DNA sequence: CGTGTCCCTCTCGGTAAGTATCCTATAGGTTAGACTTTAAGTCAATACTCTTTTTG
DNA sequence: CAAAAAGAGTATTGACTTAAAGTCTAACCTATAGGATACTTACAGCCATCGAGAGGGACACG
C-alpha cells in the first residue's frame, strides 16, 4: 500500500481449509445416513456399510464381502441392489435430497 | 427483560461470582435437562437465570445441593 | 495441561531430536510439475505430505492406508497439516557462533571467557590465532597471536602447543574451561580487591558462571554445530493467480546457508589451499549470522527488492512481530464496522443495529434456529433461505437478538468505557445508532466516526456483557468517582432555557395547584415557561430509616421548574431544580441521585433528563445570527487610546528614556491591558443586554442572548471563544515563541484583513501539529504504565496493617488546591480519627469513609486523617482490598479479584492528550511556626536561625489555611500565638542577602583576618563605610587558604561570650565572599546581620516522574544527622563532613565547589535535609526519607500537572504505579539467608524469605529498597514472556536462555499470549481452584 | 462491513483485512486492556482463541452454535505454536512443561 | 591507584522494471502413450421355496 | 377348512462388457564434461541530512 504497514503476505489466504458450513454438513450427512441405514434389514445395513466404508475402515468389493456372509458374489450384488432400491423410494429419501 | 442487574449482585455478591452462578444455571436450563423455576416471559436462559438469582431460589449452595441430590439419585437408580 | 514454560539452550543432540531429516539441497520445487523436490527446503519425505492422506507419487491415496510409508518415495501417508509442525536440520561443515550470544552488548561468550569482544571477533574473522591449552611452557591460555607470531611459535615449538583460529578455537576455549574452578577462583579474588568496579565485574562474571552451573546448559552450546530449519508451511511458497509465486525471505536465507555449507564441504573434499577454505568459512559464518539476525553484524543482506530481507529474529520483535501483532491482539470473527448516528429515542442499555449487519454477524445463530423450527430440512437449505432473505428469516432474526448483547468499540480505546455492551434494536439502514449520553465516554461525535460491533458467543460472554460491561452499569468514571453519562450540549441547553425566570412574562404571579397544572398552562399557551408563579409541590425526604416522608408547601418558582419537577424522583429535594440549571447543576443532580437513591432510579432519571432536554430545546427555537455578536460601542475608543499610548513610548525610545527590552515590555503591557477592557465591555454588555419593564418601571435582568446562553449554561462554549467573535483576538505568538507587539484588533464578526489573517496561522498549524503527535507520546506513556502494572490484582481482603499515609489538604501557598474531602473519600482509615475533644474518638479505625463519614470530618473540622495505602500493603503478590478502598465507579469497596493495575494505568494515560521577598497574608487567622529556633533581634522582634521554617495561618476552626516557606534570616513582624488580621506582612527578608546573623550580643573581633590574602580594600565612595569582603578559594593565597576567618563573640572585660545551652565558643566561620561591614570593637545586639552574601513540561513532566529521570542539578541531601564540619579542599570538589554525636563520624562527600551551600559549618543537620538547592532527585528521597515520602513526592508532583489542565484523577491510581516501581531490593546484610550481597532480589521474595527465619530461631537478612522507572521495572520481572512481549526481545530471550529461566504464568500477559483465562475477573476463581489441586 | 466466518490467513490462521477479502475487525492490544479492566475473562478468551486462531475450536464452536449449544472448548492458538517453532528454530529450546 | 569526560553503540518513538554472456557433444533418467492383462461390475435365464390367492 | 395354482424372494451359472493396473517403447528432458592468443584488486547505499535516553569502553587527570 501507500504505507509501511500492509504487506503482500497479509492478503494471501489459506485454501486448504474446509468451511465450517461444509464441515457442519458432513456431520449432518453422517447422521442422516445413520437413521436411513437403521431402517433396513441387518443384512442390508451391513453390506451397505461394507460396500461403502461407512463408520469403519476400507470399503470392500462384491467378492470380499462374499466370504463374510458365505453368499456368492452375484447375489450380494443383487442384495445391495435391492437395498439401493429401497432407499430411492419416498418417505425415506426426502431429507437425503436436500444434500444435493 | 433486564436493564440493571443490581438486585442479583446484592443477592449473590462480588459481581464476578454472579456471572459464574448465572452461567451455570443458564447452561442447566439450555441443554434442556432442567426447566426454569420462574415463569418465563420469552426471556432467554441468561435472563431467566438472573431473575432466579434475584428472587433467591438459585445460588451456588442451592445448585450444589441439587447436584448432589441428582448424583445420589443416579447412584440409587443404577440397580 | 501444562503449568509452566521453560527456556534454555539447545544441544546439537536436541536439535537432531526435533528434526525429521536433514535438508541437503537448496532446491524447493520442480519448475515444471510444482512438486516438492527431494531433499530440499520443501521436501515431502522430511516434512510430510502435501495433500491429506496421499503419497507423493500416488500409490497410496486414501485413509485406508493411513500411517504407512511409500516404498517408492518414502512419504508417510498422513495429514498435510504436519508440515506446520515437522522441522529439519542442516549439519554444518564447521562450527558457527550464535550471533545472539556473541553480538549482544553483555556478550555472554565474551564475558564467559573473560575475553573482550574485539579480541573474539578477530578470531572469528580468521585474522588472529588464540592458544587453547598450550601448556605452561611459554604462552598463556587465551593469549592472542598473529600470523607472524604463530609462525615463530610453531618454528620454536612443534608440539605441546595448540593454537587454532575461527569458531573451532572459540568452541575449544568454551569446552576446555571448568566452571566450578573458575567460579571458586573468582570468589577468592573478589575479597582481595576493594575497588568497586572490580567487585562489580567479578560479581557479574560469577553470576554468569553460577547461572551456567545451576542450569543444565553447557558453554559450548553457544557455538552452532547443527542448525534447525523451520517447517515449510511457516515459510510458504504458495502461488498467486497468474503463474507467479510468492515466497518468504527465510527460503532465501536458508538457501544461502545450504549453498555455502555444500561448497565448504566440496572445498574440504578438494584439499583446497587454506585461503580459499578460510574465505568459505567466513562466508558460511556470515550466512548463518544473517539468517538468525540480519543486519546485527556488518551490513544487512538485501534481496531482489533492494530491501533487507527479514530474518528469524525480525519475525519476533517490533510492533509487527509475533508478540504484538498476532498474540496480544488479533483479527476477530463475528465483527463489523459502520458509521454511527444519533438515534435519540433509545434507552441507554440499547443501540441500533442494521438488519443487513445483524444478518451476517448472527449467521450461525439463524442457521441453527430454522432447523429447530422445522423451517429448513438441512444446513444447506437454511443457508439458501437467508441468502435470498425470505420473509420468515426476519422473524427468526428478532428471536436471536432478543437478550443477546453486542459490544461497541471505538477505535482509540483510551479507557475501559471505550467498550460497552448494548442490546441491539434492528433498524433499516446502514449506520449504527448510538445513544447520546454515552458519547462522552467514547469521545465520539457524529461527523464520520465508525464503530466496531462484536458478538459474544458463549453463555458466559453473554453474562459478562450483561453484568460487567453493560452500559447501564458504567455510569461513573473509574478514574474519579464522578458521573460519566452527563447530558452534554443540546439537552443542557433545553434544561437551562426551561429552568429560567423572566421579569414580566405571561401568567406571572398566579398561584398554581401543582406541577401538572403548570404544564396544562404552558401547553395551552396561557403561561410562559419563565413565569414567576407560586406552585404547591410535595417533596419526599428519606432521612428516616430508609422511609420516604412527604411534606407539602407553597413554593416560589417558575413554570419551567414545575414542569421539570415531574421528572425528578421521590427522595430528592425541590431545591435541586429551583435554580437556573447550567451544566454543573445537572451533573450534580445525577450525582445526588446515585448516592441517595441508587442505580436503577438514576438510569431511568438520566433518560428522562435527555428526553425533556431535547424536547424543550426544540420548542425554544434557539438559533444563532450575526446580530447576536454584540460588539461594544467603546471598542473604537479603547483601541484608539491604546494606539496613542504606543505612540508615546515610541517617542521615548528615540529620546533614550527606554531601552529596546523596555519599550517591548511597555507596549505588550498596554495591549494586554486594552484587551481586558474590550473583553470587559462586551461581556458586561452581553450578560445583561435585556432591560425590560416591571409594573411600568424598567428593570435590568440576565440576557436571553442566543450566544450568551450557550456559554452561560456550559452548552458548547466559553468566554474565550467569545471575545473573538465580539471583542478582539488579542496578541498572537510567532512560531519562535515570542509575542508580536501589535495585536490583531479585529474579530470574526468584522473580519481579519490579509496581513493579520496570515499572522493567525502560525499558531493554528502549531496547534494542529502538536495534537498530531501528542497522541504518539501519550499512547506510549500509557503502554509503559500498563506493562509495569498489568500483573497487579486485589488478591486478599484484609492484610491487617497499621501503616498508612497522612492525608492533608493541598496548599500550594495560597488557596486550597484540593480539600481534604476529595483526598480522603472512599479510603479506609488506618487509626482512630479522634475529635478535637480528644477524650473520645470520632470514627473507628476500619471505616470506609463514604459521603456520610466525610460530613462528620467537615463539621468537626478534622485537620488530617491517616488512611491505608496501596504502597504500604503487607500482601505479597497482590494488594489487599482494604488497602485500596472504594471501588471508584462502584459505590462499594473493591471486589476481591479486580485487576486494579490496568485500571490505574488507563486512568493516568487517558488525559495525556489534554496535557501540554515578602509574605502577604490573605485571611484572618493565627500565625503558626514549626521547626524553628527563636532569638530576639536588635529591634525586639523575632529573627529566625533555622533553614526549614514553615509559616502557617491557623483560623478559628484550627485548620491550616495558608502555607509559606520562610528562608534563613528573616525578621518576623509579629509573634507566635497572636491572632493577626488579613493583608498584614508578617515576614520580610532580603532575597539577595544570605545573613550570618549572630545568636548572642557582645564585641566582634576580626580573628584570623589578613589584609591582602582574604580581605580586599572596598571603600564606599557614596556613604564612606568600610566594606571588607573575603576572597574565594580561587584567589586566596595558599598559606592563608588553610585559615578560617571567624568572629568569636566576646565582651569588654576580656571574658568570652558563649551560646547558651552548651559551652562551645560562639565562633562564626566566615566563608568566601563574606562582606564584613560592622567594624571591630563595636558592641552588637542579638541577631544582628553581619554579612550580605550575594546570590518543565506538561506531558514530558509526567513521563519524567514515572521514569525516575535524575534532574540536571540535583539538590545535595544530608546522608546522616548530627553536626556538620569541613575538611581539606581539592581542585574540583570541595569537602563536607557530617559528624554524628555517637555514631560513625568520618562520613564525607565531594560537593562541587561551584554550588551555593546552605549550611554554615555549625548547624545541626538532620537526615535527609538539603545541603544545596535545586530539583530534588526521587531516588534520594527514598533512601533518606523512606517510602512514604517518595510516594508523597510523586503523587503531589504529578497531580500538579493534571490540576493545571482541569483533570481529576484519584490518588489511588498514582500510588499503584509507585508501588510497582519500588518493587526490587538490594541486600545489605546477608544474615542467615541464601541471598548474595550485591544481588538485586525482589522485595516480596526477601520479605517472605526472612519471615520463616524470623518465625524460626534464626535472623533475617536486611535490605535496601530500590526505585526504578516504569521501563526498567517492567523489564526486570520474574517472567520472560511478559517482558519479551514488551521491549527488547533479543536481549530478554538471550538472558533467559543462558539462565534456564522458567515462566510460571502468574500475570495477565502470559495467560493472554498462551490463550487461557486471565487470573483477574471471572477467571480468578478458576485460577484459585488450579492452585489448590496443584501442590495439593 | 460485517463478518461471521470467512477466509483465514496462511501462516497465522487468523481472519484477513477489511471488506476487500471479507475480513474481520482487529481486536488489538488496547481493547485487550479494556477487557482486562473489567472482569471479562471469558469474553477475552473467546476473542483470542475461538473467534480468531484456534483451528479446531472455531469449527467446534460453529457446530455448537448451529446445534443450539453456546459453549466453548478453547484450546491453544496457532500463533503461539508458530512463535514456539520460530524461537525453537533459533538455537533456543523453549517448551511447555507440566 | 581511582572520578570525570567524550565517543561509539543500541533501542525507542498488485510489485518491479537493466547489468548480454556463450556454444557443442554424450549418456542416462523420465514420462506419456498405447497394447495387454486381470479383477470387477453386469445381465439373462432358472430352479427351489415361500407366500399369497382362489376355489369348493 | 383344505388343496391346486400363480406371483414373488433367494440363491445360482454362463457369458459379456469395463475400469484399473502392468508393461514395453520411444522421445524428450536433464546432468555432466569441455572449450588453449591474452586478459590478474569490486567498491559506490554511512549518497547522508530526526531526536532522546541509557550503557559501555577508552583517555586523561588527581
Ligand atoms: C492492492 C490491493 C490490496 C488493497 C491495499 C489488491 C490489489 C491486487 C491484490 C492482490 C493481487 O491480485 C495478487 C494476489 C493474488 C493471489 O491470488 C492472492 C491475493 C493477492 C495478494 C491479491 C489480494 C489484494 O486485494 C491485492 C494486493
Ligand atoms: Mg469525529
Ligand atoms: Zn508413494
Ligand atoms: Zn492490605
Amino acid at each position: 500500500g501507500d504505507d509501511e504497514d500492509s504487506h503482500l503476505g497479509d492478503f494471501i489466504e489459506d485454501t486448504t481449509l474446509e468451511l465450517p458450513l461444509d464441515s457442519a454438513t458432513t456431520e449432518s450427512l453422517r447422521a442422516a445416513t445413520h437413521d436411513v441405514l437403521a431402517g433396513l434389514t441387518a443384512r442390508e445395513a451391513k453390506v451397505l456399510r461394507m460396500r461403502f466404508g461407512i463408520d469403519m475402515n476400507t470399503d470392500y468389493t462384491l467378492e470380499e464381502v462374499g466370504k463374510q456372509f458365505d453368499v456368492t458374489r452375484e447375489r450380494i450384488r443383487q442384495i445391495e441392489a435391492k437395498a439401493l432400491r429401497k432407499l430411492r423410494h419416498p418417505s425415506r429419501s426426502e431429507v437425503l435430497r436436500s444434500f444435493l | 427483560a433486564r436493564v440493571t442487574v443490581q438486585d442479583a449482585v446484592e443477592k449473590i455478591g462480588n459481581r464476578f461470582d454472579l456471572v459464574l452462578v448465572a452461567a451455570r444455571r443458564a447452561r442447566q436450563m439450555q441443554v434442556g435437562g432442567k426447566d426454569p423455576l420462574v415463569p418465563e416471559e420469552n426471556d432467554k436462559t441468561t435472563v431467566i437465570a438472573l431473575r432466579e438469582i434475584e428472587e433467591g431460589l438459585i445460588n451456588n449452595q442451592i445448585l450444589d445441593v441439587r447436584e448432589r441430590q441428582e448424583q445420589q439419585e443416579q447412584e440409587a437408580a443404577e440397580l | 495441561e501444562f503449568d509452566a514454560i521453560k527456556i534454555a539452550l539447545a544441544s546439537p543432540d536436541m536439535i537432531r531430536s526435533w528434526s525429521f531429516g536433514e535438508v541437503k539441497k537448496p532446491e524447493t520445487i520442480n519448475y515444471r510439475t510444482f512438486k516438492p523436490e527431494r531433499d530440499g527446503l520443501f521436501c515431502a519425505r522430511i516434512f510430510g505430505p502435501v495433500k491429506d492422506y496421499e503419497c507423493l507419487c500416488g500409490k497410496y491415496k486414501r485413509l485406508k492406508h493411513r500411517g504407512v510409508i511409500c516404498e517408492k518415495c518414502g512419504v508417510e501417508v498422513t495429514q498435510t497439516k504436519v508440515r506446520r509442525e515437522r522441522m529439519g536440520h542442516i549439519e554444518l561443515a564447521s562450527p558457527t557462533a550464535h550471533i545472539w550470544f556473541l553480538k549482544s552488548l553483555p556478550s555472554r561468550i565474551g564475558l564467559l571467557l573473560d575475553m573482550p569482544l574485539r579480541d573474539i571477533e578477530r578470531v572469528l574473522y580468521f585474522e588472529s590465532y588464540v592458544v587453547i591449552e598450550g601448556g605452561m611452557t611459554n604462552l598463556e591460555r587465551q593469549q592472542i597471536l598473529t600470523e607472524e607470531q604463530y609462525l615463530d611459535a610453531l618454528e620454536e615449538f612443534g608440539d605441546e602447543f595448540d593454537a587454532k583460529m575461527g569458531a573451532e578455537a572459540i568452541q575449544a576455549l568454551l569446552k576446555s574451561m571448568d566452571l566450578e574452578q573458575e567460579c571458586e577462583q573468582l570468589r577468592e579474588e573478589l575479597n582481595e580487591t576493594n575497588s568497586e568496579t572490580k567487585r562489580k565485574k567479578l560479581t557479574k562474571r560469577i553470576k554468569l558462571l553460577e547461572a551456567f552451573v545451576q542450569s543444565g546448559n553447557k558453554p559450548e552450546w553457544m557455538i552452532l554445530t547443527v542448525l534447525p530449519v523451520l517447517p515449510p508451511d511457516l515459510r510458504p511458497l504458495v502461488p498467486l493467480d497468474g503463474g507467479r509465486f510468492a515466497t518468504s525471505d527465510l527460503n532465501d536465507l536458508y538457501r544461502r546457508v545450504i549453498n555455502r555449507n555444500n561448497r565448504l564441504k566440496r572445498l574440504l573434499d578438494l584439499a583446497a589451499p587454506d585461503i580459499i577454505v578460510r574465505n568459505e568459512k567466513r562466508m558460511l559464518q556470515e550466512a548463518v549470522d544473517a539468517l538468525l539476525d540480519n543486519g546485527r553484524r556488518g551490513r544487512a543482506i538485501t534481496g531482489s527488492n533492494k530491501r533487507p530481507l527479514k530474518s528469524l529474529a525480525d519475525m519476533i520483535k517490533g510492533k509487527q512481530g509475533r508478540f504484538r501483532q498476532n498474540l496480544l491482539g488479533k483479527r476477530v470473527d463475528y465483527s463489523g464496522r459502520s458509521v454511527i448516528t444519533v438515534g435519540p429515542y433509545l434507552r441507554l442499555h440499547q443501540c441500533g443495529l442494521p438488519k443487513k449487519m445483524a444478518l451476517e454477524l448472527f449467521k450461525p445463530f439463524i442457521y441453527g434456529k430454522l432447523e429447530l423450527r422445522g423451517l429448513a430440512t438441512t444446513i444447506k437449505a437454511a443457508k439458501k433461505m437467508v441468502e435470498r432473505e425470505e420473509a420468515v428469516v426476519w422473524d427468526i432474526l428478532d428471536e436471536v437478538i432478543r437478550e443477546h448483547p453486542v459490544l461497541l468499540n471505538r477505535a482509540p480505546t483510551l479507557h475501559r468505557l471505550g467498550i460497552q455492551a448494548f442490546e441491539p434494536v434492528l433498524i433499516e439502514g446502514k449506520a449504527i445508532q448510538l445513544h447520546p449520553l454515552v458519547c462522552a465516554a467514547y469521545n465520539a461525535d457524529f461527523d464520520g466516526d465508525q464503530m466496531a460491533v462484536h458478538v459474544p458467543l458463549t453463555l458466559e460472554a453473554q453474562l459478562e456483557a450483561r453484568a460487567l460491561m453493560m452500559s447501564t452499569n458504567n455510569i461513573l468514571s473509574p478514574a474519579n468517582g464522578e458521573p460519566i453519562i452527563v447530558p452534554s450540549q443540546d439537552v443542557v441547553l433545553g434544561l437551562y432555557y426551561m429552568t429560567r425566570d423572566c421579569v414580566n412574562a405571561k401568567g406571572e404571579g398566579m398561584v398554581l395547584t401543582g406541577p401538572k397544572e403548570a404544564e396544562r398552562l404552558y401547553r395551552s399557551g396561557l403561561a410562559s415557561l419563565h413565569a414567576r408563579v407560586k406552585v404547591r409541590i410535595t417533596e419526599y425526604e428519606k432521612d428516616a430509616n430508609g422511609e420516604l416522608v412527604a411534606k407539602t408547601s407553597l413554593k416560589d418558582t417558575t413554570v419551567g421548574r414545575a414542569i421539570l419537577w415531574m421528572i425528578v424522583p421521590k427522595g430528592l429535594p425541590y431545591s435541586i431544580v429551583n435554580q437556573a440549571l447550567g451544566k454543573k447543576a445537572i451533573s450534580k443532580m445525577l450525582n445526588t441521585c446515585y448516592r441517595i437513591l441508587g442505580l436503577k432510579p438514576t438510569v431511568i432519571f438520566a433518560d428522562q433528563i435527555m428526553y425533556t432536554g431535547f424536547a424543550y430545546a426544540a420548542r425554544s427555537g434557539a438559533s444563532v445570527g450575526i446580530d447576536d455578536m454584540v460588539i461594544p460601542e467603546k471598542k473604537h475608543e479603547i483601541i484608539s487610546e491604546a494606539e496613542a499610548e504606543v505612540a508615546e513610548i515610541q517617542e521615548q525610545f528615540q529620546s533614550g528614556l527606554v531601552t529596546a527590552g523596555e519599550r517591548y515590555n511597555k507596549v505588550i503591557d498596554i495591549w494586554a491591558a486594552a484587551n481586558d477592557r474590550v473583553s470587559k465591555a462586551m461581556m458586561d454588555n452581553l450578560q445583561t443586554e435585556t432591560v425590560i419593564n416591571r409594573d411600568g418601571q424598567e428593570e435590568k435582568q440576565v440576557s436571553f442572548n442566543s450566544i450568551y446562553m450557550m456559554a452561560d449554561s456550559g452548552a458548547r462554549g466559553s468566554a474565550a471563544q467569545i471575545r473573538q467573535l465580539a471583542g478582539m483576538r488579542g496578541l498572537m505568538a510567532k512560531p519562535d515563541g515570542s509575542i508580536i507587539e501589535t495585536p490583531i484588533t479585529a474579530n470574526f464578526r468584522e473580519g481579519l484583513n490579509v496581513l493579520q489573517y496570515f499572522i493567525s496561522t502560525h499558531g493554528a498549524r502549531k496547534g494542529l501539529a502538536d495534537t498530531a503527535l501528542k497522541t504518539a507520546n501519550s499512547g506510549y506513556l500509557t503502554r509503559r504504565l500498563v506493562d509495569v502494572a498489568q500483573d497487579l490484582v486485589v488478591t486478599e481482603d484484609d492484610c491487617g496493617t497499621h501503616e498508612g499515609i497522612m492525608m492533608t489538604p493541598v496548599i500550594e501557598g495560597g488557596d486550597v488546591k484540593e480539600p481534604l474531602r476529595d483526598r480522603v473519600l472512599g479510603r479506609v482509615t488506618a487509626e482512630d480519627v479522634l475529635k478535637p475533644g480528644t477524650a473520645d474518638i470520632l470514627v473507628p479505625r476500619n471505616t470506609l469513609l463514604h459521603e456520610q463519614w466525610c460530613d462528620l470530618l467537615e463539621e468537626n473540622s478534622v485537620d488530617a486523617v491517616k488512611v491505608r495505602s496501596v504502597v504500604s500493603c503487607d500482601t505479597d503478590f497482590g494488594v489487599c482490598a482494604h488497602c485500596y478502598g472504594r471501588d471508584l465507579a462502584r459505590g462499594h469497596i473493591i471486589n476481591k479479584g479486580e485487576a486494579i493495575g490496568v485500571i490505574a494505568a488507563q486512568s493516568i494515560g487517558e488525559p495525556g492528550t489534554q496535557l501540554t521577598s515578602s509574605i502577604q497574608v490573605k485571611n484572618k487567622g493565627s500565625i503558626k511556626l514549626s521547626n524553628v529556633k527563636s532569638v530576639v533581634n536588635s529591634s525586639g522582634k523575632l529573627v529566625i536561625t533555622s533553614r526549614n521554617t514553615e509559616l502557617k495561618l491557623i483560623d478559628e476552626f484550627g485548620r491550616t489555611k495558608e502555607s509559606y516557606k520562610v528562608p534563613y534570616g528573616a525578621v518576623l513582624a509579629k509573634g507566635d500565638g497572636e491572632q493577626v488580621a488579613g493583608g498584614e506582612t508578617v515576614a520580610n527578608w532580603d532575597p539577595h542577602t544570605m545573613p550570618v546573623i549572630t545568636e548572642v550580643s557582645g564585641f566582634v573581633r576580626f580573628t584570623d583576618m589578613i589584609d591582602g590574602q582574604t580581605i580586599t580594600r572596598q571603600t564606599d565612595e557614596l556613604t564612606g563605610l568600610s566594606s571588607l569582603v573575603v576572597l574565594d578559594s580561587a584567589e586566596r593565597t595558599a598559606g592563608g587558604k588553610d585559615l578560617r576567618p571567624a568572629l568569636k563573640i566576646v565582651d569588654a572585660q576580656g571574658n568570652d561570650v558563649l551560646i547558651p545551652g552548651t559551652d562551645m565558643p560562639a565562633q562564626y566561620f566566615l566563608p568566601g565572599k563574606a562582606i564584613v561591614q560592622l567594624e571591630d570593637g563595636v558592641q552588637i545586639s542579638s541577631g544582628d546581620t553581619l554579612a550580605r552574601i550575594p546570590q518543565t513540561g506538561g506531558l514530558p513532566r509526567v513521563a519524567d516522574l514515572f521514569e525516575a529521570r535524575r534532574p540536571k542539578e540535583p539538590a545535595i541531601l544530608a546522608e546522616i544527622s548530627g553536626i556538620v564540619s569541613f575538611g581539606k579542599e581539592t581542585k574540583g570538589k570541595r569537602r563536607l563532613v557530617i559528624t554524628p554525636v555517637d555514631g560513625s563520624d568520618p562520613y564525607e562527600e565531594m560537593i562541587p565547589k561551584w554550588r551555593q551551600l546552605n549550611v554554615f559549618e555549625g548547624e545541626r543537620v538532620e537526615r535527609g535535609d538539603v545541603i544545596s538547592d535545586g530539583p530534588e532527585a526521587p531516588h534520594d528521597i527514598l533512601r533518606l526519607r523512606g517510602v512514604h515520602a517518595v510516594t508523597r513526592y510523586i503523587v503531589n508532583e504529578v497531580q500538579d500537572v493534571y490540576r493545571l489542565q482541569g483533570v481529576k484523577i484519584n490518588d489511588k491510581h498514582i500510588e499503584v504505579i509507585v508501588r510497582q516501581m519500588l518493587r526490587k531490593a538490594t541486600i545489605v546484610n546477608a544474615g542467615s539467608s541464601d541471598f548474595l550481597e550485591g544481588e538485586q532480589v525482589e522485595y516480596s521474595r526477601v520479605k517472605i524469605a526472612n519471615r520463616e527465619l524470623e518465625a524460626n530461631g534464626k535472623v533475617g537478612a536486611t535490605y535496601s529498597r530500590d526505585l526504578l522507572g516504569i521501563t526498567k521495572a517492567s523489564l526486570a520481572t520474574e517472567s520472560f514472556i511478559s517482558a519479551a512481549s514488551f521491549q527488547e526481545t533479543t536481549r530478554v530471550l538471550t538472558e533467559a536462555a543462558v539462565a534456564g529461566k522458567r515462566d510460571e504464568l502468574r500475570g495477565l500477559k502470559e495467560n493472554v499470549i498462551v490463550g487461557r483465562l486471565i487470573p483477574a475477573g471471572t477467571g480468578y476463581a478458576y485460577h484459585q481452584d488450579r492452585m489448590r489441586r496443584r501442590a495439593a | 462491513h460485517a463478518r461471521s466466518t470467512g477466509s483465514y490467513s496462511l501462516v497465522t490462521q487468523q481472519p484477513l483485512g477489511g471488506k476487500a477479502q471479507f475480513g474481520g475487525q482487529r481486536f488489538g492490544e488496547m481493547e485487550v486492556w479494556a477487557l482486562e479492566a473489567y472482569g471479562a475473562a471469558y469474553t477475552l478468551q473467546e476473542m483470542l482463541t475461538v473467534k480468531s486462531d484456534d483451528v479446531n475450536g472455531r469449527t467446534k464452536m460453529y457446530k455448537n452454535i448451529v446445534d443450539g449449544n453456546h459453549q466453548m472448548e478453547p484450546g491453544m492458538p496457532e500463533s503461539f505454536n508458530v512463535l514456539l517453532k520460530e524461537i525453537r528454530s533459533l538455537g533456543i529450546n523453549i517448551e511447555l512443561e507440566d
